[PDB]
RNA sequence: GGUUGCGGCCAUAUCUACCAGAAAGCACCGUUUCCCGUCCGAUCAACUGUAGUUAAGCUGGUAAGAGCCUGACCGAGUAGUGUAGUGGGUGACCAUACGCGAAACUCAGGUGCUGCAAUCU
RNA sequence: GAGAACAGAAAUCUCCAGUAGAACAAAAGGGUAAAAGCCCCCUUGAUUUUGAUUUUCAGUGUGAAUACAAACCAUGAAAGU
RNA sequence: GCCCUGAAAAUGGAUGGCGCUCAAGCGUGUUACCUAUACUCUACCGUCAGGGUUGAUAUGAUGCCCUGACGAGUAGGCAGG
RNA sequence: AAAUAUGUAAGAAGUCCUUGUUACUUAAUUGAACGUGGACAUUUGAAUGAAGAGCUUUUAGUGGGCCAUUUUUGGUAAGCAGAACUGGCGAUGCGGGAUGAACCGAACGUAGAGUUAAGGUGCCGGAAUACACGCUCAUCAGACACCACAAAAGGUGUUAG
RNA sequence: GGAAUACUGCCAGCUGGGACUGAGGACUGCGACGUAAGUCAAGGAUGCUGGCAUAAUGGUUAUAUGCCGCCCGUCUUGAAACACGGACCAAGGAGUCUAACGUCUAUGCGAGUGUUUGGGUGUAAAACCCAUACGCGUAAUGAAAGUGAACGUAGGUUGGGG
RNA sequence: GAAAUUGUUGAAAGGGAAGGGCAUUUGAUCAGACA
């Protein structure tokens, strides 16, 4: 009958890289983590040791926890019409920094600084992002550049 | 028609009047809406509900966690205000002065209260000598020490207390309450 | 903060109606949903 | 006499009614779980940093 | 798709730093409002050009109306179009007045014979026949020959009253 | 710039065939008392740095080289796809409207970058 | 592939090439090259205590699994495991 | 493309019927026109909400007064009668 | 290697400076975690919306479902059997599709005036036997989505290419 | 060369015909017109004139005419069904009471509470009064023997109405 | 001294059921309000 064990479905998800097999790069042993940093997870398959269920494959969550060889990740996850908390036990071979945070403490550092930059001025700043806005007019000129005219084309075969 | 974005007719959850039918209740009701509408001290508008609640909503007050209140930093002055009834505590053998405004006084509170030559209030009392709640300190009882709340939330690891009648070793107490016995909740 | 002090215009169906056979296709089919542009104006008087 | 076998349909209008709450939020979560070795000395920490505060009040 | 007028538009691609001033590119369009005629072009430009509207920018539009509208002309015109089981190429000769006019009874004959609706043209090329012999198609070249006169047979005049009293006459 | 010891990214570093490499280094290389390991001092161990050599390792350059990497309105706004219609068609299927948009292909350009430390005409 | 008495398609000896085309009880999928395969050396961590966590879920149980704490040991020059 | 052949079933019989042939048929275009418990404005009912009003010497404070929005309903819940 | 779908982030529970606590951890007052004191307010860190938001108890009915577009399995097929996402019917009248659970339009308090939807406007029947260019003649013509069927093939009928 | 016109759009340009509504009930607002006095179409209709004063209008009813309208009740995905019950009418005819309970609410009293087994008393099954116990609560945890709730302003931190 | 159901009298309708909805004509019948 039906069959559903712990890796179920996953052929592709655990899959290695092409030409990306082997011994995991030393830098993923170097890197560092903190509780409250913010960290992706993605199941390296030759690591069987401490590997995230395949539903928290593409997930992203918090660090609670760090341990000899580990990280406590806690994720949050829907079920029925609610969230419930979960707390995941991975080895630093399936994490790593999530950048989803740059783009904020690189925007953060930067406004500080703008704002400094008015106010010691004379203010006048605006620093909330804004969406794309229409484009202004403009003049487009003929010069090199006059209008070729063209037309739809015959029905043809190549064959 | 219109593609509703909440539902229809909500009433809004809160109480308007109490439940109660006593005169003595509406009355001061009558005063405190009056003094709510015309007053724009705040103290009002929370007297006022506090006055449309349910037995359960306002637990007694007892007369040490009075005697705590009037130790908070500067509000020794204060006009402690209960709006419900106010218990009595031996377990506090000095018991200060001021004064404490409230619906009810139980026989024992009011007599170590006044034994201390402070003063018993009610609510109107209150009212005129402090039309907008100055120099006054609200407060309420526990709710959730409830008999009932222990209850509330029962389930798997929860720690909450089974609805039982009798209780002893051997109710309640073996498969499901301890390793050796299937398992432990 | 000014637009949305605006309540949301109520406007009747246009008077002289709607100009087309079918409502649901695009402006660009015969229709009369999407981007009309500056045919807007001519409608929304149609209805106010 | 069969009958249907399984089905999801109508289960997210049923989930969307009261709604999906988004998970709530606190400060100072709990350190369930956290390293007991950990745990063990920051209970020392704190009593530590508490006694140098009260300390400054005295 | 309507009553039709002639429209130059032109687009190009948006500039980009290291290519400002992309080249600029021309169709005429025959379509019932502006709005199907831009539409009309980004059709036809993403047939023959890497481009599409969200990275392209209508440059100019323009209505273009007929030179000599009281002038009779011999119309060739050249069209593509799908049929049932196949896409075809169709020369086709239209008299008339003006391009506009003549493009409306294109349409009309390619949905009464060929039972093409618009979506399923492309029209290639719209010219005037400038000397008569070049004119190809008979019935047109009918319309050509010198001192043209003809009648029209079996008149009938429309009633105004369903009842009449005399009894009609095709007479002309 | 060379070179070595430890490296990071892990082919622009790999593969095939040629050739060039000063100085130092590294290497090949001599030995079998001693620790040590072998069917075999080939590997592994020790000892000399003496006796010998750039042949190989190593490093670099060559090639309308194989591979790999990068780019392009090269192919292609193609294939596919989200949304629309009381659109076409017996049907199979297919056009159109508002969007998103490949892969192969073709051509061009490239063939390791770099951290710590010591050393070198 | 090219080589060596008896020796042959197949015995045992050697060199070259070899990204895994093998092997890892078992189905199949994933994984793995100074290894996770093959050969050898030492061993009992397949042990002790009691919690937390992931899958299945009601976020019950059971199975199975993960990462720590507190012991006692194994191995290795060691980091470690 | 339209039409024609290819094209056989049971009571008499269905482009809904009548009937229609430069259609009242097929393809396409342009206006006008008809009409839903829908949309716009208005009155009245009720529901929900937000305001105002104890000042006696007259009558409903659960009252009175202003204002806005809303109204389908089986099983079923509650409410006022 | 898409499109659709999908995790996280877009600040006061933030950012920076100073330097306290410990039995953890470092060669190390090193770090780690929690802090004291100090500095910067609403363009404080995108959009749109918000008849507010959060929270607690308790209890009914239900636990045969079925249909349509799209994806889709088994089957020659089925008004067949089985899944996916949404929308519906069931529980729902009203206008249209003559008729019809599910299609189109549109969701209902009692009414006036107006204007429309989908669908229509020869007569039945409210509304042009309206305008305009073609095509079609059938001794079993054709006539509007879902939908109430027709194919290979063939015609020196006629049309345009 | 110089105009006109079409088309599209704008005007806080003027103006005619028709239909439905007229909610509200002193005044109070925002205005408009006037040199002013005053006036007005400016926070919801008034003025003038006629007819009848009654079955005239209106209600009710029967019938006719236009259009529309399938038997209800039931189980069901689906019933007007070629599914079941029901010829007709009266009258009867189905969630009750009790023991013990959960949540909510009202009321009394409150670290307590509960007079009604019983006693006293009586205008006699009522109403009125009451001593000792008992029950639940004021302590928990262990299988049990047993032990049994302040380091501290009954603690620190963050939010918190008042 | 109800209803089902029945006789007589009076009034009305009735081309293969009857009964019902919105609207008005026609007949019968009737409240109110005028002053
Ligand atoms: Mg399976
Ligand atoms: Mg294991
Ligand atoms: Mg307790
Ligand atoms: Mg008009
Ligand atoms: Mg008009
Ligand atoms: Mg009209
Ligand atoms: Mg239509
Ligand atoms: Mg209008
Ligand atoms: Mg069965
Ligand atoms: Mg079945
Ligand atoms: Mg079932
Ligand atoms: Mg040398
Ligand atoms: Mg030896
Ligand atoms: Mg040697
Ligand atoms: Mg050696
Ligand atoms: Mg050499
Ligand atoms: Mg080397
Ligand atoms: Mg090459
Ligand atoms: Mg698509
Ligand atoms: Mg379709
Ligand atoms: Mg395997
Ligand atoms: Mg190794
Ligand atoms: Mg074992
Ligand atoms: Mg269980
Ligand atoms: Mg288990
Ligand atoms: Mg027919
Ligand atoms: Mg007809
Ligand atoms: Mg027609
Ligand atoms: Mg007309
Ligand atoms: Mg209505
Ligand atoms: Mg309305
Ligand atoms: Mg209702
Ligand atoms: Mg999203
Ligand atoms: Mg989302
Ligand atoms: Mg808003
Ligand atoms: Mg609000
Ligand atoms: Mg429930
Ligand atoms: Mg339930
Ligand atoms: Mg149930
Ligand atoms: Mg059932
Ligand atoms: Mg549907
Ligand atoms: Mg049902
Ligand atoms: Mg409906
Ligand atoms: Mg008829
Ligand atoms: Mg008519
Ligand atoms: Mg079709
Ligand atoms: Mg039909
Ligand atoms: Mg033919
Ligand atoms: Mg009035
Ligand atoms: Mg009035
Ligand atoms: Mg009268
Ligand atoms: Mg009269
Ligand atoms: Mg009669
Ligand atoms: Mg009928
Ligand atoms: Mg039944
Ligand atoms: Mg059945
Ligand atoms: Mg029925
Ligand atoms: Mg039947
Ligand atoms: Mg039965
Ligand atoms: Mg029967
Ligand atoms: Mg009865
Ligand atoms: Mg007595
Ligand atoms: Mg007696
Ligand atoms: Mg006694
Ligand atoms: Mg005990
Ligand atoms: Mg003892
Ligand atoms: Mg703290
Ligand atoms: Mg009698
Ligand atoms: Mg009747
Ligand atoms: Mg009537």
């Amino acid at each position: 009958g039906k069959s559903h064990g712990y890796r179920s479905r996953t052929r592709y998800m655990f899959q290695r890289d092409f030409r990306k097999h082997g011994a995991v790069h030393l830098s993923t042993y170097l890197k560092v983590y903190k509780v409250g940093d913010i960290v992706d997870i993605k199941a390296n398959g030759s690591i069987q040791k401490g590997m995230p269920h395949k539903f928290y494959q593409g997930k992203t969550g918090v660090v609670y926890n760090v341990t000899k060889s580990s990280v406590g990740v806690i994720i949050n996850k829907m079920v029925g019409n609610r969230y419930l908390e979960k707390r995941l036990n991975l080895r630093v071979e399936h994490i790593k920094h999530s950048k989803c945070r740059q783009e904020f403490l690189e925007r953060v550092k930067a406004n500080a600084a703008k704002r400094a930059e008015a106010k010691a001025q004379g203010v006048a700043v605006q620093l909330k992002r804004q969406p794309a806005q229409p484009r202004e007019s403009r003049i487009v000129s003929t010069e090199g550049n006059v209008p070729q005219t063209l037309a739809p084309v015959p029905y043809e075969t190549f064959i | 028609g219109i593609d509703h974005t909440s539902k229809q007719h909500k009433r809004s959850g809160h109480r308007t009047a109490p439940k109660s039918d006593n005169v003595y209740l509406k009355l001061l009701v009558k005063l405190y809406t009056f003094l709510a509408r015309r007053t724009d001290a705040p103290f009002n508008k929370v007297v006022l509900k506090a006055l449309f609640l349910s037995k359960i909503n306002r637990p007694p007050v007892s007369v040490s966690r009075i005697a705590r209140a009037l130790k908070q930093e500067g509000a020794a002055n204060k006009t402690v205000v209960v709006v419900g009834t106010v218990t009595d505590d031996a377990r506090i053998f000095e018991f200060p002065k001021t004064t404490v405004a409230a619906l009810r006084f139980t026989a024992g509170a009011r007599a170590k209260i006044v034994k201390a030559g402070g003063e018993c209030i009610t609510l109107d009392q209150l009212a005129v000598r402090a039309p907008k709640g100055q120099n006054t300190l609200i407060l309420r009882g526990p709710r959730n020490s409830r008999e009932a709340v222990r209850h509330f939330g029962m389930g798997p690891h929860k720690g909450k207390a089974p609805r039982i009648l009798s209780t002893g070793r051997k109710f309640e107490r073996a498969r499901g309450r301890r390793r050796s016995k299937g398992f432990k909740v | 903060q000014a637009n949305n002090f605006l309540w949301p215009f109520k406007l009747s169906n246009p008077s002289g109606g709607w100009g087309v056979p079918r409502k649901f296709k695009h402006f660009i089919q015969g229709g009369s949903f999407g981007n009309r542009e500056e045919f807007i104006n001519k409608l929304v008087k149609s209805m106010n | 006499a069969k009958s249907k076998n399984h089905t999801a349909h109508n289960q997210t209008r049923k989930a969307h009614r009261n709604g999906i709450k988004k998970p709530k939020t606190y400060k100072y979560p709990s350190l369930k779980g956290v390293d007991p070795k950990f745990r063990r000395n920051h209970k020392h920490a704190l009593h530590g940093t508490a006694k140098a505060l009260a300390a400054a009040k005295k | 798709m309507a009553h039709f007028k002639e429209y130059q538009v032109i687009g190009r691609r948006l500039p980009t730093e290291s290519v400002p001033e992309p080249k600029l590119f021309r169709m005429r369009i025959f379509a019932s409002n502006e709005v199907i005629a831009k539409s009309r072009y980004w059709y036809f430009l993403q047939k023959l050009h890497k481009v599409k509207k969200a990275s392209g920018e209508i440059v100019s539009i323009n209505q273009i109306n007929e030179a000599h509208p009281t002038k009779v002309k011999n119309f060739g015109v050249w069209v593509r179009y799908d049929s049932r089981s196949g896409t075809h190429n169709m020369y086709k000769e239209i008299r008339d007045v003006s391009r506009v006019a003549a493009v409306e009874t294109l349409y009309q004959d390619m949905a009464a014979r060929h039972r093409a609706r618009f979506r399923s043209i492309h029209i290639l090329k719209v010219a005037e026949i400038e000397k008569t012999a070049d004119v190809k198609r008979q019935y047109v070249k009918q319309f050509l020959t010198k001192d043209l006169k003809f009648p029209l047979p079996h008149r009938v005049q429309k009633s105004t009253k369903t009842f009449s009293y005399k009894r009609p006459s095709t007479f002309y």
